[PDB]
C-alpha cells in the first residue's frame, strides 16, 4: 500500500536487478514504467532516455515529448512532464553514458539537475533545463552550454536562433543558438558529412559523428 | 539503539554445516540491506554476500555460491547465514553488517555486529595440562626474576589465565595462544617480580578452560 | 579481480604527528573507496566513504583523498584513540574486495629486552614431552629474532613464538618462544640456549642453562 | 476504492451485474458488467454483444474512451483497459455462442494492452497474449498478438489496404484478422468475406456469431 | 471521510438546509450544492434552482456539462456531476414549482438517472431516464422526456427537424418538443409566445412562466 | 497518507523555515511549488503573489493568470485555479505586505478571503473575489472596494467600466469602475506621472506611487 | 491523559554534559512541536529551543547554539535535550513543553513536563553537620519560646527536617536553604513551643540527607 | 532583544478584589502575547494567549487586553486558587523572551514579628566556626529588614537570610538571618544583636546577648 515514486525507492523496496519497473511520479492513481540501471556506479539510476537500435525515431513533436514515447524495454523517452514531476519534489543528479562504433565508452556527470525548478507552471516556463557542477567522465561538458534553455521542437521553437535549430538538427533538445549535445538527433550510424544533425556529443566525438548507444540517467541527490 | 546481535561461537567438523544468526534492533529491519563479511585472523577481509529482508533477493560472492545460502525471519528481525560444506581454512570471525543508504553509491557498512568466531577442525575438545616455569638465581637480572605458567595442549579456544586469583596484574604478560601441529593450542603466561620477594610471596596461576569445564590452580616456587 | 594492497604493512608514529596511509588498486576503481578503523577484538567502524567523505560523528582530523588507482588516508594530528588497524574496501564494483590491513602503533624510545630462559618442569618430563621457553620482556621495536641452539647447533621447525600486543602503560612488547622436543631427544643433549638479536643490542645475547643442573 | 472487479469480490459483492470500478483513480469511475459466475467468477468484461443493436463500426476515439451501455452491449474503452493491465497481471477468457444453441470459449494465461509502454497512444495500444488454454473455440488471438489496435480512422495494420474498413469493425489487425469480434452483426451465415463477428478457428470466416464477450480476471 | 451526496451529509450529522460541500468526483475536488434538508424528510440534493430570473439559463452545451451559477441562489449543478451521482447510486427525483399567484406544486419520480450504466456520458448524450411517477400538485411532463439526450443550441439532439432548444430559449432533454422547459427564459407570468418560458405543461400550460423552480434529488 | 494541500499543513509536518515548498491543492497527482512565510505573525502563510525585483512582467493574459506563472523563488503568481481550490475546501485569512522605496513597511489584513465562494464553477463566475472584516496595518483598506468583482485581464474584460480597466491599468485585478489596489500593475519603481497603472495601493501611497515589494499571503482561518 | 514525563534530576561538575529525557503520552508525538524552557530560581524563564519529532527540524536560541543539541526517538515517544558544556549559572529547572496548534500564531505552550532540577557546581557530595539552637529564658516572650536546628554545610540539595519523627508539626518553620560562599548549602528549622513544656517534653529534629546517606537525630536543651 | 518587564514586582490583595497585572515590552510586540500561572513547585499553566484570548478550561474571571508595547491582565474577583506567580511571555518574535514574574499574595492584618536570637552552640564553636541566628516569626507584610550589630558596629557581607513562603493557616511569613563568623572573630567581641526594622514597629527592635551569658 506504499508506492515508490522514483527508482531509488525501488532500491529501498529491496530490488537491485536492472530492468523494467513501475514508479508513480504523478501519484498512486496511474504509474509509468521505466528502465532502471541498478548496476552502474552503485545503481539507483532512473533512466529517462534510451537509444541503441536506432529503430524508434526521436524526431517527434512537442506533444509526444511532453507526454513521453517509446518502450521501457528498448529505446524510449520518459516524457518532459514526468521528468518535471520528479525534479520538482526531489533533488537529483545526472549521468549520461555514451558509446561509439569503436567499442569505446564515455560519460559525464552533473551534480544538480532539474527541469524548470520551482516553476509554478512548467508550460509557461517552457521546461527549462538546469545543470550545475560538472564532474568529468570520458566525455566533455556539453550540457552546461544548454542550462537555462527551454525545450524546443519543430512544433515549438524556443531556441535563441532566428532559425528553428530543432528543425536544422533533426531532433529535440534545450537549444540555444544551437546545440553542443543533440542526443535526440537522427541515428545516422557512424560518421556523417552533414553538420550537427545526428546523435552528437560535441566534446567527445565532435559534430560529424553519430553515436551507437545513448542513455541519460537520474538518481536522488 | 541500533545494534546487531550475532550468535555465539560454534565448533564444527570438516564437511558439516554451520548456521549463524544475526538479530536486529533499533531500526526497521525491512528497510536496509544486510551484508555478510568474514575476517580471517591477520588476513584480508572477504565479503560473503548480501540479502534484503523485505524482498528476499540475494547476491553472493562468486566463489561462495552453492555453499552459502542466506535467509531472514521477518517476524523476529533476524538475519541468517549458513555455510553448507565447511573447510579447514574457513576458520574466521563472521560479521553481519548493515548497508546505509546515502543518495548514491552507498554499499558501505556503517553498523556492524560483534563477531561470531567460527572454528572448523577435526580435533576433539581436550583440557589443558599446566606446567610451572620456575624462577632461578640464574634467570635473575639484578633484583627481578621472572616466572610463568605453560598452559599446553588444549582445544578449543579460549583459556583464561590469572595470577593469585587476579590480585597480581602489574608486570603480567599472557601471550596469544599458538596452534601446534598436533591440532591443540598452547600458550604461556609470565610475570616479573622482585627476586627478594620469592621467599615470602607465593605465586599461583589460575587457569580456567570453560569448554571442558576445567578449573586448575598451580603454584610456582 | 580488483585486488587491494595497502601500504605500509606496519607504521609506527607518535601522538600529534601527521600520518598518511595508502590503499592501492589493481584495476581502475573510480572515485569510490571507504576506510575502516578496527580496534582489537572489536567490529570495524567506518570512517571515510566514497574516497573523501567522512561519516557523521568522525573527528575532523580524519581526511581522505585520491581517485582512480591510488588513494590516501591522512590524519592531521594523532591521538591515543587513533592507534588501531585501518582497512580499505573496494566499494566500486560488486565482487567487493578489502585491503590488506595497516597496523598503526605508537612509537617510544628504543629499549633492549630483558631475557629469561625457563627449563622444562619435572612435571612435564614425566609425561614424555619437554618444552623450553625463552622470554623477551619489555622491548622495543617490535622487530626481534630468536634462534635456538642445542649443543651449539641451530634449530628450526620445532620452535614457536608469540608476541603480546603493545603494552598500554609503557608501550613495550614482549615475546615468548617455545621449543618443544620429546623426552628422549631432550635427554640426548645438554646445553640449551636461545640467541636473541635485537636493534638495541650490539651483538646477540645468549641465555643458557645445563640439563640436570637443577 | 475497487479499481478492478476482483476487488469487488473482496468488497463483498458476488451477484453478476453492473458495478463501478475506479481504474483511473478515485476521481472518476466507469461502469462495467462483471461475470461473478463463470469459472468461479471475478471476471471484468470489456466487451459485450448479443442483441446486435449497438453498432461496433465506430471510430478510434469511441474505442479509446469506450462506448455503449454496461447493461447490454458495450466496449469498456482501450484506455481503461490499459490502466488495468498496466498495474496488475490479468487472465483472458472470451465466451462465444452461435445460432445453434452451442457455446465455446478460449482462455489465455497472460493478457496486456501496450505492456511496459510509457504511453499507450504512441504504441497504438498493442495487444499481447501468451499461453493459451483451449476451450470450445480454437486459438485465433495468438495470431493477433503484438499488433496495434486499428480503426477506419487509424490504420495500423500490416496490410496495404485498410483491413479495419474491409472487416466492418475494429481489432488488432495483422495482414487481416482471424478474429473480428467487433465486426458487423450479420446474424448467422454471410456470403461476404470476414466482415462479421467471426472467430475463424470455430465457425470460419463466413459465420457471424450471436453472442460475444471478452472477460478479464486477476492473474 | 468524504460525503459524496447530500444524504451522506444527513448521516454526517447536518440537517440545516443550506450550502454544503460534497465530493462526487473524489476527495481531490469538491463542488458546492444547496440541500433542502426540510422538505419531505430532507436529504435533498438540488441540481437546479431558479427564482429571481437574474441568471440566464440560455447557456451552451459546455456550460451545462460543467455547471454554472451560485449554490446560494440560482444555479445548475452540471450534467457531468449529476451523472457521477446517478452512476454510483440509485436516486429519486422531486421538482418543486411555484407560480405568481402564491401557489405551489410538485412532481416526484421514483427512479432518476442521467445516462445510467453508460461507459461514457458524452457518447450517450447524457440521456434522461425517469420511471414510476408519483403525482403532486403538478402533472407528469418528464415521462414524455425519458430516454432523450440533452440538447442546446450548440448541440441539437432533439427529434425535431428544427432546433427545439433554440425555439424554446432554453435547454432540456427535448423530443419533438418539450412538455417541461425548466431552463426557458424567465418571462415572469403569462406570455403570448409558444412554449419558451419556464413551463410545466401539465400544471400551467405552455403560456405561463413560473416564478420559482427547483429540481431535487435523494438516494433511492 | 494525506498530502499537505496548504502550507499550514506543512507547519504541522515539521517545517518552519520559510522557503519554497510543495503543496497539493488539486490532489496527490500533481503538486505546485509555493513560497511560504513561516516567519510573519507566527507563520503558516501561503503566498500566492510575490513582487520585488521588477523582472517578471505581470501584464499577462487570462490563461497565465488562471494556471499561474513565475518562479516560486522570486516573483510569481500562483494561479487563480489553485487559489480557488484552497479557498473552496478551507476558510482562509488574508494578509498583504507592502514596502515602498523609502525603507517603510505597511500591511493590511482581511479576516475572510475567498475566490468564487459557493460557485459550482469558478470559470463561469469569473473567479469573483470576496474579502470581509479588515484589520488595519500600515496601509488602508483598498481591497474592500474590490470584493464581489470578477478577475479581469486584457483578454477578458469583466470590470464594470465601459473601457478596459485591466488594459488602462497595465495589470490584472478584480476591477470595478477601476481599482483602488493594482498589485499586478506595471513595475514603475517609485513615483510616476501616469495615472493608476503601476503597483498602486491607493490608501497608503496614492495612485501616483509604485511600491517596491509586494506579496499577498494566505493562512488557514 | 496528555502527560510529559521528564528524567530525574542530575548533579554535574562544571564543563561536563547533561542529557535530559522527556517522554510523551496521551497524544501523537509526531504531530506537535516540542519546546524546551529553563527557569532559574526567582528569575526570568529562558526559552532554549524547539524541535519537531516527525521532521527533526530544530530551531535554537542564539545564545545556546553550539552548547545544546536536541534529538528525538520516534519509537519510544521520547524527546532529548543535552547541554554540552555546563556552567555554574546553568543551575535551574529544565522543562519540556508542547506547542499547541491553533490556526494562527500558535507558539504558546499548553502542556508541560514537571521539571528536571539540574545542579551544576564544583562542590563534592558532603553530609550535613547538625547544631542545636538552644532556647533560653532571654529568648522567651511571655509563655512561648522558640528552638531549632542549624543544618549547615551539605551538598547537594535536598535535606529533609522533621521534629520528633514527624509527631510535631504545629508551629514548625523550616526555611529555604541558602547557598553559602563555600559552595555548600545551609538551612535552619525552628519551632515555637510553650516555655513551660521545656522541662517535661523532649524535642528532637531528624535530619535526613539522602545524597550522602546520612540520618541524624539531634536533641535540644536549654 | 525584546526584554519583558513585569509590574508590580509583588502585589497583595484579598479574595473578591479586582486585580491588575501589567507586562511591558521594550520594542513593539504586536497583538501577540501570552500569560502563564505557576503554582509553587509545579509546571507553569497557560491562561491567556495572543493578548486577549483565554485557553479552554480557564475561568471567565480571567481576561486579557492590550496591544503594542503595553499589556494588562485582570481578574474580576479573586479566589483562593488564583494566588500564585504569573509570568508573561514574548510570543511574537522568535528570540522568545519571558517576563520577570509577579507574586500575587494574600493580604491579611498587619502583624509584628516575634524576635528571638540564638547564640552559637558549643558544638559549632569546637569546629572553628560560629553561626548566630535571628528569627522573625509570624509577621506580615513580607517586607522586613535585619541588621547585625557586633559591639554596636554594623555588619555587612557576612549575613544571609531566608524567608519561608506564606503560611497556609494564618498567612504570615517568617524570616531567618544567619551571621556566620569564625571562632577567633566571634571571641574577640562581646555583645551580639540583630536589629529588626518592620512596618508594625515604631522604632527597630533589638534582641541581643553576651558571650557566655546563657
Ligand atoms: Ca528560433
Ligand atoms: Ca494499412
Ligand atoms: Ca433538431
Ligand atoms: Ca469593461
Amino acid at each position: 500500500l506504499q508506492q515508490p515514486l522514483d527508482c531509488d525507492d525501488i532500491y529501498a523496496q529491496g530490488y537491485q536487478s536492472d530492468g523494467v519497473y513501475l514508479i508513480y511520479p504523478s501519484g498512486p492513481s496511474v504509474p509509468v514504467p521505466v528502465f532502471c540501471d541498478m548496476t552502474t556506479e552503485g545503481g539507483k539510476w532512473t533512466v529517462f532516455q534510451k537509444r541503441f537500435n536506432g529503430s524508434v525515431s526521436f524526431f517527434r513533436g512537442w506533444n509526444d515529448y511532453k507526454l513521453g514515447f517509446g518502450r521501457a524495454d528498448g529505446e524510449y523517452w520518459l516524457g518532459l512532464q514526468n521528468m518535471h514531476l520528479l525534479t520538482l519534489k526531489q533533488k537529483y543528479e545526472l549521468r549520461v553514458d555514451l558509446e561509439d562504433f569503436e567499442n569505446n565508452t564515455a560519460y559525464a556527470k552533473y551534480a544538480d539537475f532539474s527541469i524548470s525548478p520551482n516553476a509554478v507552471s512548467a508550460e509557461e516556463d517552457g521546461y527549462t533545463l538546469f545543470v550545475a557542477g560538472f564532474e568529468d567522465g570520458g566525455a566533455g561538458d556539453s550540457l552546461s552550454y544548454h542550462s537555462g534553455q527551454k525545450f524546443s521542437t519543430f512544433d515549438r521553437d524556443q531556441d535563441l536562433f532566428v532559425q528553428n535549430c530543432a528543425a536544422l538538427s533533426s531532433g529535440a533538445f534545450w537549444f540555444r543558438s544551437c546545440h553542443f549535445a543533440n542526443l535526440n538527433g537522427f541515428y545516422l550510424g557512424g560518421s556523417h558529412l552533414s553538420y550537427a544533425n545526428g546523435i552528437n556529443w560535441a566534446q567527445w566525438k565532435g559534430f560529424y559523428y553519430s553515436l551507437k548507444r545513448t542513455e541519460m540517467k537520474i538518481r536522488r541527490a | 539503539q541500533m545494534q546487531l546481535v550475532q550468535s555465539g561461537p560454534e565448533v564444527k567438523k570438516p564437511g558439516t554445516s554451520v548456521k549463524v544468526s544475526c538479530k536486529a534492533s533499533g531500526f526497521t529491519f525491512t528497510s536496509y540491506w544486510m551484508h555478510w563479511v568474514r575476517q580471517a585472523r591477520g588476513q584480508r577481509l572477504e565479503w560473503i554476500g548480501v540479502i534484503h529482508p523485505n524482498s528476499g533477493n540475494t547476491k553472493y560472492n562468486e566463489k561462495f555460491r552453492s555453499r552459502v545460502t542466506m535467509t531472514t525471519d521477518t517476524s523476529t528481525s533476524t538475519a541468517y547465514m549458513e555455510l553448507r560444506s565447511l573447510r579447514s581454512d574457513d576458520t574466521a570471525v563472521y560479521y553481519c553488517a548493515r548497508e546505509m543508504w546515502n543518495y548514491g553509491n552507498s554499499w558501505y557498512f556503517d553498523v556492524w555486529g560483534q563477531g561470531t568466531t567460527v572454528t572448523v577442525s577435526s580435533a576433539s575438545t581436550k583440557g589443558p595440562s599446566v606446567f610451572p616455569l620456575a624462577p632461578s638465581s640464574k634467570s635473575t637480572s639484578g633484583g627481578t626474576a621472572a616466572l610463568g605458567c605453560l598452559v599446553k595442549d588444549y582445544f578449543p579456544e579460549p583459556v583464561t589465565v590469572s595470577w593469585n586469583s587476579g590480585a597480581l596484574t602489574s608486570g603480567v604478560h599472557t601471550f596469544p595462544a599458538v596452534l601446534q601441529s598436533s591440532g591443540l593450542y598452547s600458550l604461556s603466561s609470565v610475570v616479573t617480580v622482585p627476586s627478594s620477594s620469592l621467599g615470602t610471596q607465593t605465586y599461583i596461576c589460575n587457569v580456567n578452560h570453560k569448554p571442558s569445564n576445567t578449573k586448575v590452580d598451580k603454584k610456582v616456587e | 579481480d580488483i585486488q587491494m594492497t595497502q601500504s605500509p604493512s606496519s607504521l609506527s608514529a607518535s601522538v600529534g604527528d601527521r600520518v598518511t596511509i595508502t590503499c592501492r588498486a589493481s584495476k581502475s576503481i573510480s572515485k569510490y573507496l571507504a576506510w575502516y578503523q578496527q580496534k582489537p577484538g572489536k567490529a570495524p567502524e567506518l570512517l571515510i566513504y566514497s574516497g573523501s567523505t567522512l561519516q557523521s560523528g568522525i573527528p575532523a582530523r580524519f581526511s581522505g583523498s585520491g581517485s582512480g588507482t591510488e588513494f590516501t588516508l591522512t590524519i592531521s594530528s594523532l591521538q591515543s584513540e587513533d592507534f588501531a588497524v585501518y582497512y580499505c574496501q573496494q566499494h566500486n564494483e560488486y565482487p567487493f574486495t578489502f585491503g590488506q590491513g595497516t597496523k598503526l602503533e605508537i612509537k617510544r624510545t628504543v629499549a633492549a629486552p630483558s631475557v629469561f630462559i625457563f627449563p622444562p618442569s619435572d612435571e612435564q618430563l614425566k609425561s614424555g614431552t619437554a618444552s623450553v621457553v625463552c622470554l623477551l620482556n619489555n622491548f622495543y621495536p617490535r622487530e626481534a629474532k630468536v634462534q635456538w641452539k642445542v649443543d651449539n647447533a641451530l634449530q628450526s621447525g620445532n620452535s614457536q613464538e608469540s608476541v603480546t600486543e603493545q603494552d598500554s602503560k609503557d608501550s613495550t612488547y614482549s615475546l615468548s618462544s617455545t621449543l618443544t622436543l620429546s623426552k628422549a631427544d631432550y635427554e640426548k643433549h645438554k646445553v640449551y640456549a636461545c640467541e636473541v638479536t635485537h636493534q638495541g643490542l650490539s651483538s646477540p645475547v645468549t641465555k643458557s642453562f645445563n640439563r640436570g643442573e637443577c
